């Protein structure tokens, strides 16, 4: 891929939103460039919730690397257009814009496709109960004295 | 003499006995069954109990 790190998500997200980009004759201001690497960096780590939430590859900067921006933010190929474009969505009220209904809709397209995988490999089903007895056709068991499931 | 009948082989099938060995330590060894489930080969560890002090 050609988006590799921070920087370039917090660019698609601000050409998307059509605050600086070369479709319009506007360059990225480094001001504002912080503060979307800040938003894209709650934004991350408020869906991945410790490990609980959404899976993505996300790599977190510490307080010893200095620039936030230049960091190979990790995601997989499959997550960058949703990663940028509910980037660009957060950080529009910044510029006192409102997102529009693609961008929108792409970013709830691209949550769903992110957690897709996630839930299907979270779909597991419980164990036997404890009080279920293995049945008499479970002849290895039934010798074996395991006359109920260990549960648990 | 000079009798040039037919010539055979012949193979005698009462063997030549030649090894005879011993296994003492293995029956004394106690031949135990791990009380297991399910018939997996992965990893299988049955715990048992110590005698308590």
């Amino acid at each position: 891929m050609q988006i590799k790190t921070k920087g370039d998500l917090v660019r698609a997200a601000l050409r998307k939103l059509g605050v600086a980009s070369d479709a319009t004759l506007t360059d990225v201001e480094p001001q504002s460039m912080q503060d979307a690497v800040d938003d894209l960096e709650a934004m991350m780590a408020e869906w991945y919730q410790d490990g609980k939430g959404i899976i993505t590859g996300y790599v977190f900067s510490d307080d010893e690397n200095p620039p936030a921006e230049g960091d190979d933010h990790g995601l997989r190929s499959s997550a960058v257009s949703a990663v940028f474009h509910n980037l660009a969505c957060r950080i529009a009220p910044d510029y006192a814009l409102e997102a529009t209904a693609k961008i929108i809709a792409t970013a709830k397209y691209g949550k769903e496709l992110l957690y897709k995988q996630t839930a299907i490999s979270r779909a597991k089903r419980a164990p036997y109960p404890s009080r279920m007895p293995t049945g008499s056709g479970n002849s290895f068991a039934n010798l074996n004295e395991w006359h109920y499931f260990p549960g648990e | 003499a000079l009798n040039e009948g037919q010539i055979v082989t012949l193979a005698v099938d009462e063997i030549i006995e030649t090894i005879s060995a011993i296994t003492p330590m293995a029956q004394k060894a106690k031949k135990y069954t791990p009380p297991a489930a399910s018939m997996q080969r992965s990893s299988n560890t049955i715990w048992m109990p110590v005698e308590q002090e």
